[PDB]
Formats: C-alpha cells, structure tokens, sequence
C-alpha cells in the first residue's frame, strides 16, 4: 500500500501522516472488557450493559511536533487541543486511557476522534 | 482535570447532604428529623445517591 | 425610490400604490388604480379606450 | 356541565364601562416622573388631528431582513399651532 | 424547522386543491393541514406563499397516491403587501412537494416563483427558473 | 480528443468504486445496514 | 483547496455566494464564521464584498459572471447596483439584463472560456452575454435538466456534473467544454451540485455535510491538491 | 398670591389654551388645559411662568425628531351598536328564529343575576384612550415652503395634498407628523404627552430620515402629487 495523510476538516491541515497508528485493531469481546459496565456507588451493582460498536473511532498516534507547545506548556493529566489554525475540537490527550468506541484500552493515548476529521491517501490520484 | 483536593471541597456542598423520602428536600447529612413543617418533621431520612 | 407607468394605459405609478400582477408565462404587468385593472380583466383594448395615453399617441392628439 | 371547548373571552375587562366620556377634550391621567436636575419645561402639548398620509423611508435596523431598505408607513398629521399660556396652579400635598 | 418570514396574507384554508408545479408526476395537491398553525375554536388553519403543508397528490401517477408527504407552496392567488410597497398577486396556486427536511424531489419548476418562497427554502431557489 | 474519465461515480457512505445510474448511490452493502433502514417497528 | 463550511445553518454555499477568479460575493446575514472561511483563504488576493440582490439573501443563484463581467437581473434596485461598482475593481463590467427568465444563475453556466445557457433564452440576450462576458455561447441541457446552472459546476481546470447523467452525453459536453468532466454527489448525496458548492483555480469550498469520499472526488478533477512541522518527538 | 405658592404647592401646572383662529376649524372656542411643569427648584417654575404670561410657547421646544410620545384623544363615536360588532362575538346560524346577529346563552341558572362579564349592547365609541410608544418624523415649521420637501425629493412643496385635506383644510401652521395611527377622528383635539419610561430597547434609539412625503390628493385616487406636475403631462387644456 501507500502512505497516508490525516487532514483537518475546515483547517486543511495536515495533523498526522503515516508511520504512526498504534491501531490495537482486534476488540476483547469477552463479557468483561467488550462490554461497557456501569456501576453503581456500592456493592459492585451492575445497572446498564452496553454492547460495544463496530469500528474504533479514534486514531491513536505519537506525541507530535505541533503538539509540543501545547504538551509542555500547562502540563496536566488530560485534556484536548486543536487544529492550530480554527481552534475546533478535534482530539485530546488521555494518559489514563479511554479504550474505543469498540473497546479494549490502550497505553496513554493521543486519541484523535474520526469525526471532524478525514483519512486521505498522500499518494497521487486514484483516476476514476 | 478537578484535582480532587477541590472535588472533595465541592461534594461537602452538594454530595455530602442527606434527602428526606418524603418531601424530596436536601437535609445536612447528620440531622435526625426533617426541617420542613409540610411533612410532619419525619425521621424518615435516606442519604443522597452517590454518582 | 423609482416611479413605474402603468402596463395598462400610460400612468406613473408612485410607490405605494395600485396593484401589481403576474402572468402565468411569467410576465410582469403593473396597474395604477382599480379602473385600469378591472378593464384587463374584461380583456379591453387599450389601443380602443379613449382615456388611455396609447391611444392618443396613437392618434397624434 | 363544563364548558365542552375551552376558548378565550371575547373582549376586555379593564376598558369597561363603554360609556361616553364626559368631552371630547380627552384629560391626561398622569403626568412624567419630575427631575429636579432639568431645566423647565413642558410635559404635555395640544394639537388637532387633520388627517393621515403615507411615508416613504429607509429602514436601518441591523441584523435584519430589511436592513438598509425602503419601507412604506403610514403617518398622521396633527396641525400643531402655537400655544399661548394664560395662568398656573399651584397644587399642595394632603393625606386625601 | 421553519425560517423567519415576515407575515403575508392567509389565502389557502384546509380542503383547497393547488396545482404542483414540480415534475414528480404529480398534478394536483390537496392540502390537509399547515405547518405552525394555531388554535382557536372553529377556525380552519390556512396557508399561505412560504409555508410548509401537508398534502396528499389526488391526480397522477399512482405511486404518488394515497399518502400524505409534505409540500412547499410557490405561488398565491390572492394578493398580499410587500415592505417596499406594492401588492401583488399571481394568476393561480401552486405548490412542490418535498421530504421533511426541506429537500426538493422536483428537479425543476416550472412557471414563476414567489420571491419570498426563495429566501426561506434554499432548495426551492436552486430548482427555480423564474423568481417574480 | 474528448477525455471524459469518471468511473461514473463512486459511492457516497463507504469509498468504494463504480455504482451505476438511475438513482441508487450509495453502495448496497451500505444502505443493508447503515443509514436507517425504515423498518421503524417492534419484531416482538 | 477544499474547505467544508455552512451559512446559517444550511449546507448549500452556491445558494448564498458566488466565487468568481477576481472578486466574490457573499450574502449579508451571516456569522464570523462563515466568514472567516472565506477571510482567511482568499486573503488579500480578491475583494470579499457583502451585497443583496433584489431584496434577497440568494444572490449565487440571482446573479452570473466570471473574471471578466457580471450580470445581474431587472430587479436589482439601483442602490444596491452601485454599491457593487465601488467595491469591485475598474475592470469587471456590470451590466442589467432585461430577461424574461429573472434567475441568471441557474439559467447560465459559465467560465473564462465557454458558456452554457438555458436553451429557451432569447437572440437578443444571447449578444449581451458574448458582449459582456467575452465568451462563445452554447446551448445545451445537462441530461435530463433544463437548469444548467443547479445541475452542473464549471471551472477552468474542470466540470462536476449531475449524476444521473449517460457516459456518452458526458463525451458530447465534454467535446464542447474542452475540459474533462466527473458525475459526483455533493453533501452526503445532493444532485444539487452546482449550488451544493463554488468553486475557482484557488479555492473550492463545500457543504459540512459532504463526506470525505465526495471531497476526494471533487479535489482531483478540479486538481486544486498538492509538511514539515508534522514529525515525530517523543 | 405668588409668593403662596413659592412656599408650600410641592407640584405646579400651567393653564395653557389654543390659538384656534389660526385653525380652518369653524369653531371660535379656544380648549383649556393643563400642563404639569417637570423643572427643578420649583420657585423657579413659577418664575418661569411669571415671566410666560401672555407669551407665545412653541412646538420645537418641546418636542424633538425621533421622540417617542403618547397620544390621548377620544374615540370617534358610533351610537348604539349591536352585540356582534362591539364585542366580536359570534354569529348564530341560519336556521334561527328571531335572530342570528345575537349572543344566545346570557348565563346559567346559578347565580340567578346576569353577569357583568358578559357581552350585551350599548354605546361603541366616543371613549377616552391613551395610545403609547409613537415615533415622530417631522417636526414642520409653519412659515417655511419646505414642508414635504426632502434633501432626497428637492421639490417645492408642503405636505397639503392637492385640495386640501378631506374635510379638514390649509396645515399652514406648525406641525407634528408621527407614525401610526392616533385614536380620534379628524377635527378632534388631540393631547400629545412625552413618554413616561425611558425607553431604550432596539426601537426608540433608531434614527429616521424621510425619502418622500406623498402630498398626492386624498380625494380618492390622486395621481399627480403637485398641480405643478399635473399641466406637464397632461399639456394644454381648453378651459
């Protein structure tokens, strides 16, 4: 195949190439960790059960360059950035967590949410 | 992103307070009976859920 | 602000007042005063009505 | 039996009695909150009503459809001559 | 859903039969009922240039038949004041059907279109040749 | 020398290639499952 | 290059604008926002001017032009005429045009080079748009749609068009135009692909709600597409 | 008697009355009013009136462009009137002996007493309203040849129309042109107030400047605005 690039939706940026991508790709699907548990305030009460999406919505990538100066300066333990030109929304960092939407976990995350976001190939044209 | 030194200031206010099941109201959490007179200051009292 | 003639016989119209009607075949006609819209209707010549501007240009009065 | 189809009142309740007011002078019922820092001045001014034309303008009110465009209004004349005073009254304040 | 429109006359009560002027097949429209209407006893909700009603197809093609889509009305055959001065009138009804959202099945109008018809339906001003 | 390449179109949901005319385009693999599928209905 | 953006709340941009090479027209009732697409990308190079035509919001679809001219309808009043011939530069010509059928945009498709038109238009017209415009004139109906203007976007590199449309009736526009032509679907599906989007040699600009398999088909026929400070510091 | 009220009298009006032989009215009978004075200090407002008697107050003085005020005139009047036009109420059906133009239920068994609240026939018109919140236009002097002219029109002209107001006759006088309609028919004495609020919304602070004035006649379908204009378009006459 060829490489990829990530470009922002309405900041046409590109954010993220390829040679990145700590995809994770197969869910658990075992009832503990494919599932999403709510709990209750005691006694490990299970209340809501809900089964996992299709696709994980996200795109889990390295510490990058341009978000350096967002990543040192006020340092915490989570957060969200933006394209650095139209200040919208478009991923956080989580050092925590926060598994898919689809689930396992992962490591610290920079997850990077597939909406509000588009995957375009860097290679040429495709011709149709 | 709390830093939950502030959240256990915060929940003293809001969490950390007890409900009478009759009138619904939002008593301190160490009283025995009901300050409102529409309920017959009961003795009916259960905590606040927790989230 | 702009003053329109009548589509009917040869009035200015000032604005706010008179009708205004569109054609089906998408023409614009404008009326300054009942009596010139109710004689379109009747399908009236405006070559034939004597008080009408089209007939005295017509006429060379 | 209830009503069977709830509708409002037809009419106002605070404009009764219609009866005829006593002239055709119309009163004025209350008069502006003095300002003592002010100059003097008048409150209130007679005319007669003559009768009513139409208004050709530009409304300029931002942030709508008709903004910087021409509107057709409807305004009343009321012939306003000069008036010329005649007397004042001076009127004290008592519990009644 | 609806836009601001500023208020024109009500000229198309329940039971009319409007000409759709759209080319989806169908022929006529019968309107059943308005958009944001009112209440007020015994009075019938009308239409009007720029509302959105309900109607079913009486006439035409069969698969347009016997159910109620929602419709778009373009033109008005009673008069009614614009701001800048005049009153104007067309020479009969009309109306587009569409889905819920706005969207226009026609894929084109034919005769002329009310102007304010344009500014509150975006979908209604591609589709239109003439606007006034 | 008339170059009218378009693959006539693509797909709007998924990415995938040729559909055809007349309507429909949307790749049936799609509309099996995701945008509705009017069904609307308790199957119990 | 491809920018996604939306007026009030609608995803039709070529309904309330009008992107030419030398200048652009916007509607008046909008945000920062929608502004701001605009600001930011076109920069300096071209004049942004705020208008109404004839007392509406609508004025991508009432007027029609290129680098060279513009035209606008009987119903333009005459204040806003000259407030469009101070803004825009000593080189356009604008002109009113007394047409029967009132919407110029739908009725005329156009660019630098070759126009399409609605094929019932009249002679005399058919003089004042080659005269204004400085374009040949050609009448011809996009497959099953008189609106050439709704159904088919045009610029100079290339052309998207209707998609119910015949691969040899894309051959027949295609030798006419001299430009290569794609069908495609714009925000999420719309057939509306002319008044879906606006476009030029620089700039593209689409509804929020066409996803990015439409953006990729619309970027390469148009070839508008073409880094550093992405890299990898862990 | 002067110096009385300088002591005590917390409020002080002013007795003012029309020059209503300046007025094509047929009436001779100046109207009396009153006129609350809202200065400061209040020896000085009756300082000031002592200085006022028998002196002319004029228009512009008082009143400004773009102001809004309050119009209080009495209702034209209608004489004894039905149930159905006064109140609004509904019309019977077809069907009904001895009237439809009526009100058919007056009330139930209990209370056995015809309500106050419900609609019966009597007089319609003739009543006092206040009608709030009027924007002014114009405010025209009288002496002065540019009545209905514009720096927009440039024509010579006053706001007459072309014979005259119906009914009324010659504003050559000084003139308050406000928008909308004021209760009172034409002829009536009319009573202007300023506001009682300060108002600020959107409306009030909103800055007017006219086009055009239509001075066409109101005689019924006036199509010339200027006897000027009239003997261009139409040329020579025989009479």
């Amino acid at each position: 195949s060829k490489v990829t690039a990530v470009r922002c939706k309405k900041c046409r940026t590109k954010l993220a190439l390829s040679t990145s991508f700590i995809a994770h790709d197969p869910p658990s699907k075992e009832s503990s960790e494919g599932h999403f548990i709510k709990r209750a305030a005691n006694s490990h009460r299970i209340i809501d059960i809900q089964e996992s999406q299709a696709n994980c919505s996200h795109f889990f990538i390295e510490p990058l360059k341009w978000m350096q100066p967002e990543l040192q300066g006020k340092q915490e333990l989570e957060g969200k950035f933006s394209c650095p030109g139209c200040s919208s929304k478009v991923g956080g960092y989580n050092w925590k967590g926060s598994r898919c939407s689809c689930g396992k976990w992962v490591i610290p995350a920079i997850h990077l949410q597939t909406s509000k976001v588009d995957q375009f190939p860097l290679q040429s044209t495709a011709l149709p | 992103i709390i830093e939950p030194s502030l959240k256990a200031l915060a929940s003293k206010y809001n969490c950390d307070k007890s409900v009478c099941r009759k009138c619904y109201a939002r008593l301190p959490p160490r009283a025995t009976n009901c300050r409102k007179r529409k309920c017959g200051h009961t003795n009916q009292l259960r905590p606040k859920k927790k989230l | 602000m702009k003053v329109e003639i009548d589509s009917f016989s040869g009035a200015k119209i000032y604005p706010g007042r008179g009708t205004l009607f569109v054609r089906g075949d998408s023409k614009i006609f404008r009326f300054q005063n009942s009596k010139s819209a109710s004689l379109f209707k009747q399908r009236k010549n405006p070559r034939r009505i004597a008080w009408t501007v089209l007939f005295r240009k017509h006429h060379k009065k | 039996s209830h009503r069977k189809y709830e509708a409002p009142r037809h009419g106002h309740l605070g404009f009764l009695p219609r009866k005829r007011a006593a002239s055709i002078r119309a009163r004025v019922k209350a008069f502006p909150k003095d300002d003592r820092s002010k100059p003097v001045a008048l409150t209130s001014f007679l005319g007669y009503k003559a009768g009513m034309t139409t208004i050709v303008r530009d409304l300029d009110r931002p942030g709508s459809k008709f903004h910087k465009r021409e509107v057709v209004e409807a305004v009343t004349v009321v012939d306003t001559p000069p008036v010329v005073v005649v007397g004042v009254v001076g009127y004290v304040e008592t519990p009644r | 859903a609806q836009g601001t429109k500023f208020r024109i006359s009500l000229g198309l009560p329940v039971g009319a039969i409007m000409n759709c002027a759209d080319n989806s097949g169908a022929r006529n429209l019968y309107i059943i009922a308005v958009k944001g209407s009112g209440s007020r006893l015994n009075r019938l909700p009308a239409a009007s240039l720029g509302d959105m009603v309900m109607a079913t197809v009486k006439k035409g093609k069969p698969e347009l038949r016997k159910k109620v889509m929602p419709a778009i009305v373009v033109r008005q055959a009673k008069s009614w004041r614009r701001r800048d001065g005049v009153f104007l009138y067309f020479e009969d009804n009309a109306g587009v059907i569409a889905n819920p959202k706005g969207e226009m099945k026609g894929s084109a109008i034919t005769g002329p279109v009310g102007k304010e018809c344009a500014d509150l339906w975006p979908r209604v001003a591609s589709n239109s040749g003439v606007v006034v | 020398h008339q170059h009218q390449n378009a693959a006539t179109l693509l797909c709007c949901n998924c990415g995938t290639p040729i559909d055809g005319s007349t309507g429909l385009v949307m790749c049936y693999d799609c509309i099996k499952l995701t945008v509705d599928i009017t069904q609307g209905i308790p199957r119990e | 290059m491809a920018t996604r953006t939306q007026f009030e709340n609608s995803n039709e941009i070529g309904v309330f604008s009008k992107l030419t090479n030398t200048y652009c027209l916007v509607a008046v009732g909008g945000s920062e926002n929608f502004y701001s697409a605009f600001e930011a990308e076109l920069g300096d190079a071209i004049p942004i001017v705020h208008t109404t035509i004839a007392g509406t919001r609508i004025i991508g679809r009432m007027t029609a032009g290129n680098r060279r001219g513009l035209l606008v309808p009987t119903q333009t009043t005459d204040q806003e005429l000259q407030h469009l011939r101070n803004s825009l530069p000593d080189s356009v010509k604008i002109q009113r045009v007394e047409e029967r059928l009132s919407a110029l945009g739908n009725v005329i498709c156009c660019n630098d080079y070759v126009a399409l038109v609605h094929p019932d238009i009249d002679r005399e017209t058919e003089e004042l748009i080659s005269d204004v415009l400085g374009v040949e004139v050609f009448r011809q109906t996009i497959s099953g749609n008189i609106l050439v203007g709704s159904y088919c976007s045009l610029s100079n590199q290339g052309g998207l068009v209707h998609p119910q449309t015949s691969v040899q009736d894309q051959e027949e526009l295609s030798s006419l135009l001299q430009v290569p032509l794609v069908a495609g679907t714009v925000n999420r599906g719309s057939s509306v692909v002319g008044a879906g989007m606006v476009v030029n040699d620089y700039l593209a600009v689409t509804g929020l709600d066409t996803t990015a398999p439409e953006l990729s088909v619309i970027e390469s026929i148009f070839r508008l597409q073409d880094e550093s400070i992405s890299g990898n510091l862990r | 008697e002067l110096a009385r009220i300088k002591k005590y009298a917390s409020v002080v009006r002013v007795l003012v009355h029309t020059q209503i032989r300046k007025t094509p009215l047929a009436q001779k009978k100046a109207h009396l009013a009153e006129i609350q004075l809202n200065g400061g200090s209040i020896s000085e407002k009756v300082d000031w009136a002592r200085e006022h008697f028998e002196k002319t107050v004029a228009v512009d003085s008082v009143f400004e462009q773009n102001e809004m005020i309050d119009a209080i005139a009495v209702t034209k009047g209608h004489g004894f009137e039905g149930v159905t036009h006064r109140w609004g109420t509904k019309k019977l059906p077809r069907k009904t002996h001895r009237g439809l133009r009526k009100v058919a239920c007056i009330g139930a068994w209990h209370p056995a007493h015809v309500m106050w609240s419900v609609a019966r026939a009597g007089q319609r018109g003739y009543h006092s309203r206040t009608s709030i919140n009027h924007k002014i236009y114009r405010v025209g002097k009288g002496d002065d040849e540019a009545n209905g002219a514009t720096s927009f029109d440039r024509t010579k002209k006053t706001i007459t129309p072309m014979g005259g107001f119906v009914h009324y006759g010659e504003i050559k006088n000084d003139f308050i042109m406000v928008k909308g309609c004021i209760p009172g028919n034409r002829k009536r004495i009319v009573t202007l107030r300023k506001s009682l609020y300060t108002n600020t919304s959107r409306k009030a602070l909103e800055e007017v400047s006219l086009k055009w004035i239509d001075t066409a006649s109101k005689f019924g379908k006036g199509r010339f605005q200027t006897p000027a204009e009239k003997h261009a378009f139409m040329g020579t006459l025989k009479k």
